Formats: structure tokens, sequence, C-alpha cells
């Protein structure tokens, strides 16, 4: 039953990686977590057809809900709001990708769906935590993900967007200025994960 | 009834069913003492391979030392002759030092010579397992090493 | 934030102002109210880190990472097992036990050897194992005593560098046989054997080690399911050969059948809680650890290396968890390290043997390791 | 060489065959082989094992759970579960049954997962709560001690449980209802045995023991929704230690202490001594006495069920709270531990007889119509089934325990038990 | 009280009982009491000071018996000095009037025996 306007019932497999840093201020978290709700809102959300995870990263992963995890969307809805502010003074996009890369997703069972990580960056990583950028975007290009780097603030790391995009065909980077840039481009942000559907 | 075993001579032993060798250590081994619940253990300590001293271990707290010239510790200082304690009344019996200790069931003698002496109770029968043997009748089999495994080399099964 | 509790009377006195929460002694801004941990007070926003998972001081509140970090069956000392799910028992059978297993996909099948080292019948400890990697053909390195590695019963000279196994010397005579970035084993010849092992075993392991899911209760499981309550039934259900004797009445008090070591067991193995480990004692509680020493003091044939043994494996337990303690000095036990070579608490693995000089291509991704590295240009 | 089946030795090419070292008895079968040089000998068909005394079906070899082999088909009752010896493997059920929190002795507690830890606390705590996150709070009990410190003769613990409605404080050895809970449809103080169990709602209840071990019992419900000094009841047991602010503290002092109701009362100290409190440790004589006393948990009584139940962690608590409590007169800082562990295994239904005329003796002909004539109208009991149908509460009302010592007035089916004057008396007689 | 000064049984009890580490086996503190009762009773001062929780002292062993419950052996704070039974008919000039701890309160009849510690019919015994 779409609430509003969509309903993307298809087999799918999807995880959120609502930065934690302290760019995203507290309000402009909410507002992020805001997106989150109202994004997962709009899809059929079960393990049958729609999977969803939400993983903070603050220098280290936060996973509140799991992709293998079966409750009833309301509870999901309740959690994705109740998502707590790190405001940590430097997230990891790399520890987020080897998170997903290793620990969610490294036990593929359900290949009808597909693999689809949502990178909100809002910060700048350091260098000296970039070894293993490349490797882990190439690794999960390997394992059929397909990355969106969301560049949320106008301090979010644009190098590493479009990078992502670079090593991968499917890739698409949605560089925004603000979170209020979120509410604008959400139908086109579902309609472009709809579009890459597994059916 | 009570076995009998016997530090005599100089550095000779004389298990609870007679077999008897001789071996000068020095490292206080164990006499007797059941090997399963030991709740006290006499130890018949060693000097340069000579025999110094005769030690009584209840459970792990009360230690008491005899020593062969007549002096007394409780592990860490000194004490008169008579010293009666728990249990453990440690007398001169009939010039020799005698500690007796009859709740648990033994009474250990130092003569002049320096010759120790035990004398344990029936109800250690095949029980004890200190280096005086197993009070088996079975005198052949006094050699119980602390490994379980029955060895013939007196120095190995002592030691 | 008990509510309905301040139920008793109004009394006149001082408070503070409007909205300031009145911490320890101030009245301070309700937002700058820190989060304690261990007896600690942090400001918000503060990045107290844990092992892996990294925790922030929100709001009168730590907002904790949920990571897999990785696991660790340290098998140290007189049967002291540690299984990946921080659970310290000790069993001390003589058999050959499966310490860890692959049992998902297989890719490892730890064994241990365990015999009796002393006089003592509580004194039982591992004195070989057999890794045996089927990934690589079906290899069986045999860590042996005195931290020899064998082949294929083939000796092998180290460091080997073969297709993933990279067994080499660590700093202070250990073979570290590492594999593709996920076994780290590491075997002193004698006790030690802590297996680091990457979260993609978790909950996929079997044997002595138990599971690494991450809760101690199933830590106990037999191979036929149901967990068991006592360590002896756990420990036996593990047992290689169909003859060596089923553990009865695993001993807990070594010290009783050596009443002459009491004294110095309790006064040895007492530094643990002493303030010299302070600083780690939060870090990690000492209670197994002082157990652990005072079973292995009052149950082995060298009383002082036992002691040195028992100590050390506390301050690696520490280590591995940021705070170094000093613990190294006569009455304690020391290092000693041969001529040319010294102490040097915390120094660097890389920068020596030589072979790194001719191979400067390889990386340094090493922490220090508190051994007998060289002086330095040396 | 032994028939009736054929005999191989090795194929003596690199030693790589199985020989008589690697014999696969069905509890080896599964592990993996030995480790060994080709020895040349024989073994079970293919697809046999070697079990017992010889050759054995592969798939009927019996399972083991306490050593003891259970052949195929057969079951067992572990907690309220239940499986099944099946191709050498249990096949269990899947009930989480209900989890009990004990506050065992006066400065120990068991979680609901199964840990547990030292915390010698004077201030007021929260044993078990609802108001943990975001999930509404429900109910929330508080242990609150008095002159605790340490273990102690003068020690009461005053527990105040905020029940939806109200509080039903237990101070002292009674039950005192200071406000009534609205929903007062299902709230039953049950009095049987030694204990006041009560049903405070569906599926939370608290047992107490009316001097110092309060149990409280939850069931599916209440997973993952509690928290407190008794855990978060999510199975696993190492997250049990997790202070009120969100957090692992590694030592249990740290974490008890973030649970003090009182931000103001008292912070326990970290007290750096492991075990041998107070007395123990300085006495000797007293350090003896403890650990030789506080051994009949291993002793014949309890051999039965010191394998259901490993007592270690209640020779810790006997050991404690006996060096540090000067036991005079009243010498129960002993025999209440005792008596936890004894409850703890009949939760197991393996009932124990330990009380007897000199060691913690307990008598009950004073409640034995001491009027006049003195029946016997009560008794002492081991088991002593603990809700009963009586005058108060006729019906079968649900209880969190099985059966429960203490004073049982056992009558025959006329005259069911009475409520107010203690004895039983013809049915008619109840309100 | 008033009539037998407690002053050398509260120094009797103040000492012993600290020198005692009664652990579980309490009878060191509680001996010392009792001895103070047997001596009051001596004075025909009987006190029943024995409670639940104050040294309890407990009869219910005896009563157990295959039968069931017997309901005889009580515990009876002062109780009478040596009652005449099977193995001893006739009476005694006992050095006590009177003796706490168990006793059978058996009916007007069927006097107490020894082995069996049960009271029966005279006949059944020698
Ligand atoms: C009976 O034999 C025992 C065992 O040899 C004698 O004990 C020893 O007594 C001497 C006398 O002073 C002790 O010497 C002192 O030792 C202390 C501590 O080491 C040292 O600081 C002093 O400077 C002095 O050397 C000796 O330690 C002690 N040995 C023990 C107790 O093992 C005992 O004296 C003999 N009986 C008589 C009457 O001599
Ligand atoms: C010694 O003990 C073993 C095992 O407890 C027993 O089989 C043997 O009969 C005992 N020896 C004697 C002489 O009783
Ligand atoms: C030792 O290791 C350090 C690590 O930074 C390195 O800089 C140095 O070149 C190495 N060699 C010496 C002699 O210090
Ligand atoms: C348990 O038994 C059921 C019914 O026989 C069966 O379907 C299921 O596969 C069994 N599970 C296991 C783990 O053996
Ligand atoms: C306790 O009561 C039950 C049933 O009332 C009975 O079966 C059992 O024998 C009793 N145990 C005693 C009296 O020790
Ligand atoms: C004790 O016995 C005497 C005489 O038999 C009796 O008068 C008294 O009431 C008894 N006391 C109790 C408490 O039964
Ligand atoms: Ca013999
Ligand atoms: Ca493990
Ligand atoms: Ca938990």
């Amino acid at each position: 039953p779409p609430l509003h306007d969509f309903y993307c019932s298809r087999l799918l497999d999807l995880v959120f990686l609502l930065d934690g840093s302290s760019r995203l201020s507290e309000a402009e978290f909410e507002v992020l977590k805001a997106f989150v709700v109202d994004m997962m809102e709009r899809l059929r959300i079960s393990q049958k057809w729609v999977r969803v995870a939400v993983v903070e990263y603050h220098d280290g992963s936060h996973a509140y809900i799991g992709l293998k995890d079966r409750k009833r969307p309301s509870e999901l809805r309740r959690i994705a709001s109740q998502v707590k502010y790190a405001g940590s003074q430097v997230a990891s996009t790399s520890e987020v990708l080897k998170y997903t890369l290793f620990q969610i997703f490294s036990k593929i069972d359900r290949p009808e769906a597909s693999r689809i990580t949502l990178l909100l960056m809002a910060s700048q990583e350091p260098q000296r935590m970039s070894r293993n950028f490349v490797r882990y975007v190439q690794g999960l290009k390997k394992k059929k993900v397909i990355v969106i780097p969301v560049g949320i603030g106008p301090h979010a790391n644009l190098k590493q967007i479009r990078l992502i995009e670079k090593q991968a065909p499917e890739n698409k980077a949605f560089v925004l200025s603000s979170v209020d840039e979120l509410e604008q481009q959400r139908d086109e942000i579902v309609s472009y994960l709809c579009d890459l559907a597994p059916e | 009834s009570t076995a009998r075993c016997s530090l005599f001579g100089s550095d000779f032993v004389n298990t609870f069913d007679g077999s008897m060798y001789s071996f000068a250590g020095y490292c206080s081994y164990l006499l007797a003492g059941g090997c399963q619940k030991r709740s006290f253990s006499i130890i018949g300590d060693f000097q340069n391979g000579k025999r110094v001293s005769l030690s009584v271990y209840l459970g792990e707290f009360f230690d008491i030392h005899l020593f062969v010239n007549g002096t007394v510790t409780q592990g860490d200082q000194r004490v008169s002759m008579p010293y009666a304690s728990k249990g453990l009344y440690l007398e001169t019996e009939a010039g020799y030092y005698k500690l007796s200790g009859e709740a648990y069931g033994f009474v250990a003698r130092i003569d002049g010579s320096g010759n120790f002496q035990v004398l344990l109770s029936d109800r250690y029968f095949n029980k004890t397992c200190g280096l005086c043997g197993n009070f088996n009748i079975f005198a052949e089999d006094d050699f119980m090493t602390q490994e379980g495994t029955l060895t013939s080399d007196p120095y190995d099964f002592a030691n | 934030h008990i509510n309905e509790m301040c139920q008793e009377r109004c009394v006149d006195g001082c408070s503070c102002p409007e909205g300031q929460l009145l911490d320890e002694g101030l009245c301070v801004e309700s937002t700058e109210c820190p989060c304690v941990h261990s007896g600690k007070r942090y400001p918000p926003g503060t990045s107290l880190s844990r092992d892996c998972n990294t925790c922030i001081c929100r709001n009168s509140q730590w907002i904790c990472s949920n990571e897999e970090c990785p696991g660790e069956c340290l098998v140290t000392g007189q049967s002291h097992f540690k299984s990946f799910d921080n659970r310290y028992f000790t069993f001390s059978g003589i058999c050959q036990y499966l310490l860890a297993r692959d049992c998902q996909d297989h890719s490892f099948s730890i064994v241990i050897e365990t015999v009796q080292c002393a006089d003592d019948r509580d004194a039982v400890c591992t004195r070989s194992v057999t890794v045996r990697l089927p990934g690589l053909h079906n290899s069986l390195v045999k860590l042996k005593h005195g931290a020899g590695v064998a082949m294929d019963g083939q000796d092998v000279q180290l460091p080997l560098l073969k297709g993933d196994l990279r067994i080499q010397h660590t700093v202070t005579a250990s073979v570290r046989l590492s594999y593709g970035e996920d076994l780290q084993m590491d075997w002193d010849g004698r006790g030690r054997l802590l297996v680091k092992l990457s979260p993609v075993y978790a909950g996929k392991t079997c044997g002595l080690c138990g599971n690494y899911n991450g809760n101690q209760g199933d830590d106990f499981l037999t191979p036929s399911g149901l967990a068991e309550p006592r360590v002896e039934d756990f420990g036996n259900a593990w047992k290689l050969h169909g003859d060596c004797q089923d553990l009865q009445k695993q001993h807990s008090d070594p010290c009783a059948l050596n009443p002459r070591m009491t004294r110095f067991s309790e006064e040895a193995c007492a530094v643990l809680t002493s303030p010299t480990f302070e600083a780690c004692h939060r870090a990690v509680s000492p209670l197994p650890y002082l157990r652990n020493c005072r079973y292995d003091v009052c149950s082995c044939s060298d009383g002082r290396e036992c002691l040195c043994g028992a100590l050390a494996s506390y301050a690696a337990a520490c280590a591995g968890r940021g705070v170094r303690v000093a613990w190294r000095e006569p009455g304690r036990c020391e290092l000693n390290c041969p001529k040319g070579q010294v102490y040097l608490q915390c120094g660097t693995p890389c920068n020596l043997t030589c072979r790194s000089l001719s191979y400067p291509d390889e990386e340094c991704n090493e922490a220090c390791l508190e051994g007998c590295f060289c002086p330095p240009g040396l | 060489c032994r028939p009736p089946m054929v005999k191989l030795v090795c194929p003596a090419d690199n030693l790589r065959a199985e020989g008589l070292e690697c014999t696969k008895t069905c509890q080896n079968y599964d592990l993996e082989c030995m480790s060994m040089g080709c020895v040349s000998g024989c073994l079970c068909p293919p697809g046999m094992v070697r079990h017992e005394n010889r050759c054995v079906a592969l798939e009927r070899c019996p399972c083991f759970h306490q050593g003891k082999e259970y052949a195929p088909g057969e079951t067992v009752k572990i907690g309220c579960n239940t499986c099944v010896c099946r191709d050498r493997k249990w096949n269990c059920t899947d009930h989480v049954c209900d989890a009990t929190c004990s506050t065992i002795g006066m400065a120990h507690y068991l979680t609901f997962d199964g840990l547990k830890y030292l915390f010698p606390g004077e201030c007021q705590y929260v044993l078990v709560q609802d108001y943990c996150g975001s999930n509404p709070g429900t109910f929330r009990i508080l242990v609150g001690n008095k002159g605790c410190s340490h273990p102690s003769v003068k020690c009461k613990k005053r527990v105040t449980i905020l029940v939806e409605g109200g509080e039903i404080e237990l101070f002292d050895g009674e039950v005192n209802v200071k406000r009534p809970m609205k929903d007062e449809t299902h709230f039953e103080v049950v009095e049987s045995g030694r204990y006041i169990i009560l049903l405070l709602g569906k599926a939370l209840s608290v047992v107490w023991d009316r001097h110092l071990s309060i149990s409280v019992v939850l069931k599916q419900t209440y997973q993952e929704k509690v928290c407190g000094l008794c855990g978060n009841f999510d199975g696993i047991q190492n997250n049990d230690l997790t202070s009120s602010n969100l957090q692992v503290e590694e030592d249990p002092v740290d974490f008890g202490n973030s649970w003090k109701v009182s931000s103001q009362c008292a912070d326990t100290r970290k007290v750096p001594l492991d075990s041998s409190p107070a007395t123990c440790h300085n006495n000797i004589m007293k350090q003896t006495m403890v650990d030789s006393s506080c051994r009949i948990l291993t002793s014949d009584v309890f051999q039965d069920c010191n394998k259901l139940v490993d007592p270690e962690p209640y020779l810790d608590v006997c050991i404690y709270d006996t060096c540090s409590c000067e036991s005079i007169g009243d010498c129960a800082c002993f025999c209440d531990t005792i008596a936890a562990y004894a409850h703890v295994c009949a939760q197991h239904g393996k009932v124990v007889t330990w009380r007897t005329a000199t060691l913690c003796p307990q008598s009950c002909e004073e409640r034995n119509l001491r009027e006049n004539g003195y029946e016997c109208e009560w008794r002492y009991n081991s088991c002593a089934p603990a809700c009963q149908v009586t005058c108060q509460h006729p019906e079968p009302l649900a209880c969190p325990v099985q059966c429960v010592e203490g004073c049982h007035a056992h009558c025959p089916p006329g005259k069911i038990l009475d409520e107010l004057l203690q004895t039983c008396v013809d049915p008619e007689d109840c309100p």
C-alpha cells in the first residue's frame, strides 16, 4: 500500500549509510533521518521484496536495522526515526564501506535482488584513512553492489564522489548543497534506484 | 592397628609395607598423605642430602616445622617445645621430639640420631600416597609416582 | 531520571539557578554535562574507543558502534583456554583436542596435543598444534614444542612464504603462522597459542574455542548440540582419540596437593591486583587471570617461570586493548635480551631483520611488540 | 584377520590412509580425523563406526548430554524445551523460557542472561526496568538495600516495585502496598513456604525469600526490553554490564554505580582485593572454616544437582557473605546462600534435603497449633509446592516457580488450607 | 535475671563467641544461652527463648516415619526429667528436674521406647 504515490515492490536489498560526523548538525541529522524514513516509507519493506538496513558510521558502524531483520515496517520506521545523533569529529567512508562489504554483504543468500549502498557523505575523511577506499569500492563492485554516493553538504568530500562512479557503470552521484535538497530530489532518487530494478 | 614408615639411617627409607631404599634429596618430599582428599601432609625436609626437619601441613593453612636439633617453627616464627595447638601436640615423649596428630591420625618422632617416624592409622589403608609408599599390604607396589605410573627406580619415584 | 521517587518534602536550601543541572559539585549547563565511563568524566563529543568499536559521548549517553571485533582463543598456561567469546575456563585433559575448526566452510582444523607438563596431576599444557589448512592442498603444519615448524613431517626453515602461509619468527621466539589475513596463530613453543581470527568466521567455528558469535553461554557447545553444564563434559566431547581417559572432576585448587607453595602463590599472583596494574584493571578484570596465575604457580614444575607466564599473559591481555603496563624488573621477571639485543619496551618489528632491508617493498602494518629489538642504526 | 568383515592396513604410498589410529567412533566420527601416520591397522566398513565394543550402525549411535549415552529416539528436558537424539544430534525445540534475575546473597547478583557478578552497594539501585529507551516503560523494580556495604548481619534489603499504578514496597519480611496498582485484576500475593511469591502482572513475577534473595521472573514479552542490574535479557551474556549510559562497563562496580537512583547518595569504592574479604585473608581461622563449611554445595546431597547446575558461583557467594558477615546466633548469612543454591537446584526438578538438626536448622513447630494441642498442622518440606489452592486463592493461579521449600501445611482434600488463622479448615469456612 | 545474675554468662558469651568463628554451625553462641536457660530452669524459672530465627531447634526428623507422620516428637523448652520408658520403667532420681530438648508427648498409655524412638504399648518391650 503506497503511502502517497510510490511503491517499488520488487526484489531488492538496500542499505543506508547515514553519516555521523559533526558536519551535519543536530537539525541536519534529523533532516537526514526524515529523508531515510520518508524514503523507506515508499518501498515494499519485507524480506520477500525489499531489505532495508541503516548503518550510522561515526568512525565505526552503528547498524540499527539489519537487512536480515524481519519486523513490522512501522517498527522499522520507528527505529530509523530513533537513530541517535553521534556527532563525531570525523567519519570514515572507508570504514563503513569495509563494514558493509565484509559483515553486511559477504554471505550472499538472495541473488534475486540487487545490492545498493547509499553513502550519504557529509565530511572529508582524512587522507590517512583512505588507503583502501578504491580497494573496497572494487570489492563491492565484484559482489554485484552499486554505490550511490550523495554529497550532502558543501564539505562532503567530492573527490571520492565521481571516483566511486568512475569505478562502476551504475554508480551515480547525487551531489547536493544542503539537506533541504534531499526532499526535492527524493522522487528522483527513488526513481533512479527503481530503474536498476531486480524485479 | 597402624602402619609405620621411618626415614632411618643416613638417607634411608622404609615404606609402610616394608620396602626400603636409599634417597638423599633436597626438596622436602611428601612422606605421607592421601592423594585424593589430602587434608594434611607430612613433609620430610632435606638439606644437602641430610635429613633436616620434618614438616607437617594441615590443609593449606597450618604449617609446623620440627627440625632435628629440637627447634620448632610455625613457618615464620619460633615456638617453645610442648606447644599444644589445633591438634598436633608437639611434645617430648621419651627424649624424642614427638609430634602427635590424633584427629587425623599419625605420630611423628625424631630421635637423637634424627631417624624420623610415622604411624598412620588404618583408615588410610590403600589411601596414603606419599613418599612412604601406599599403605597396602602389597609391599612390591610402593613406588607409585605422583604421575600415577608405578616405577622401579627408587630415585624417580622419590623425585 | 527516576521520577515519582522525589516525594518526601521541600527543604530550604541552595540550588542551580534555573536550568543548570547540578554536576558533581557545580551547577553546569544542561548540555555541558559529561558522560561517565569507568569513573571518568568526558565532555560531550568525546570519542572513547573500544577494541574495534568506537563510542561517542552524546548528551549523557554513549553512542557505541556495534561491529564485530576479531576473535582470540588464547590457550596460555596449564589449560587456561579463553574462547573467542571471552569465556575464561580451564580443562586439564590429556589428549588431542580440536581447538577450533570452521565447521561451515572447512578451511582450518587447528588441533592441540596436550600432555602432563609436570609432576602435579593438575598440570596439563599443550605441547604441539596441527594446523590443517585444506586450502593449500592438505598441508599439516606442526608448530611443535619449542617453536619447531614442520610441514607434512618435513621440517621448514623459517621464514616460510608459501601461497598464503607466512610462518615467520616473531620478535620474541614465537612463530606467527599467518594466512590470508584471516588467521594469525602465534605459538611460542610452550603454552601460548593465541589464535587471532577475523570476523568473517563469526558464529562459524567449533571445538574448544566454541562459537564466535559473541555469547558466552553457547561457548560450551558440544558437536552434539546441547551445551554442557560442566567443563569436563564439554572438553571430553571435543576429544580426538577414542582411548584417552575422559577427564573427571576437573580440579580447581592444585595448591592443596602442594601446601608448601601456598604462601608464594598468594603473595606472588597479587601484583595483578596491585596498583602496578590498576591502569589495566578497568581495561580488563584480572579475576580470571589471577585465578589462572594461582593455579599455575602452585601446580607446575618451576613456580617462578609459571608466575612469569601468567603475569605476562595478563600483561598481553591488557596491551591488546590499549593500556601498556611496565611489569618488568628483578622480583618480577625480565626478558634479559641476548648480547646486542636490547629490551626497549614497545619497539618496532619492521625496521630490523635485514631480510626487510633486502625487501623494502614490504609494508610495516604492525604495532609494538615489547621484545628484543636491536639498538638504533643496527 | 578378524571376521566377518575384511581387514585392510595401508596403501603404503606416502602414509595417507587411516589405520587403526583413526577409528571413527560416533562421538569422533563427526570430528575431524587424527594426526598420526598410517599405522597399518583394521577399521570398520566405510559407512560404519566402531562405537563401544565394535562396529555399530552410523545412524543409530547414541547421543550424549551429561556424558550419559542416549539411544536414538530418546529425549531430554532441558529447561522448557525438549530435544531428541537424531543422527547423533539433539533436535531441540525453541521456546525461550522464563528468565530469573536472583539477588544471591547480600552483594552478588545474577542477570537474566546468566552473568553473575559482585556489587556491594549501600544506595538504591534498579534491579529490573522497562524505561530503557524508546520503548515506553511499564514497570520498574528497585532493590534499595540498607546498611549492606559489606555483607553484614544488620543488612536488610528494601525492594520497591513501581508497577504500572503504585509502589508495592517489600521492606523487612512483609509486603506493604504504598499505592494500589490501578489494574488490580492481576495482582496476587501468594505466601508459600519461606517465600512471598508475587504475580505482579501477566508475565513479570517477583519471588522473595523474605530476607535477602529477590528473584524476578519474566517471559518472552520482556526479551531485550529490560535493563538495570539484571541486564537486557537478550540471551547474549556479554552485553549484560551495559551501564545506564549505554556502555559495557568492564568492572561490575562501575556498571552498578550507573544504576544508582540517587545521584548524590554514594559511589561504592573499587576495592582492590579480589576474594577473602574483611576477616578472610587475615584470619586463617576464619577463611579455613569458611571454605570447609561452604563446601556442602559439593556434598553428596548436592552431587546429583552439581552436574545440572554449576555450584562455583554459589561457592564464591558462600565464601563471600560469610567472611564479611560476622555470624552470631542469626547464622543466616550462610544458610541463605545454601538455600538459594538449593532453590536453584529445585527449579531443575532436583529437590535436595540438606537442613539438619545441626547444619542450618529450621523448625516449623511454632506454627503447629501451638495455641493448644499443637497438632501437626504444619511441616517443613524441601519441595513444598509453592502456589497451592487455598481459601484466599481457591483458583489455580499460575505461578513462576514450581515447588519451593519452607513450612507447608499438608492437609487432606477435606478442610483445605485457610489463610488468616494459618490452619486448614472446612472449605465452607473460607469467605 | 533477678534470681541469678547473668554477668558470668554475659562474659562467657562475649568470650567464646568472638573466639568462635561460627559458620553455619551456630552452636558456639547458642550453647551459652542454652546453658544460662538451663541454670534458670534449675531455679524453676523456665524460659522459652528459642525462636525460628534465634538458634532454631527442630524436631521434625523424629516424627518422620514410614507410616507418614507421627506428630509426637516436639521441642519442649523445659520438658520433664527422666521419663519412665520401656527400657527404664522404674523411676530414677535425676540430678536435674527439668531439661530442654526434644521429647515425645505420648498419650497416657503406650509409654516411650528407646530403639525406634516411638511410643508403643508396654507389651511390645521388655
Ligand atoms: C636447628 O636447625 C635449624 C635449621 O638450620 C636452625 O635454624 C637456623 O638458625 C640460624 C640461627 O640464627 C638462622 O641463622 C639466621 O638466619 C637469618 C635468616 O636467614 C639471618 O638473617 C641471620 O643473620 C642468621 O644467619 C638460620 O636462618 C636458621 N635456618 C632456618 C630457620 O632454616 C636452628 O637454629 C637449629 N637449632 C639451633 C638450636 O641452633
Ligand atoms: C586401589 O584403588 C583402586 C581404584 O580406586 C582399586 O581398584 C583397588 O582395588 C585399590 N586397592 C586396594 C588394595 O584396595
Ligand atoms: C625504525 O622504524 C622507524 C619507524 O618509523 C623508521 O622510521 C626507521 O627508519 C627504522 N630504523 C631505525 C634505525 O630507526
Ligand atoms: C526437526 O524435526 C522436523 C520434523 O521432523 C524437521 O522438519 C526438521 O528438519 C528438524 N530439524 C533439525 C535441525 O533436525
Ligand atoms: C513435600 O510435599 C509433597 C507433596 O505435598 C510430598 O510428595 C513430599 O513427600 C513432601 N516432602 C517432604 C514432606 O519432605
Ligand atoms: C513441657 O512439658 C510440661 C510437662 O510435661 C508441660 O507442662 C509443658 O506445657 C510443656 N511445654 C510445652 C511448650 O509443650
Ligand atoms: Ca604399598
Ligand atoms: Ca570462541
Ligand atoms: Ca545481554
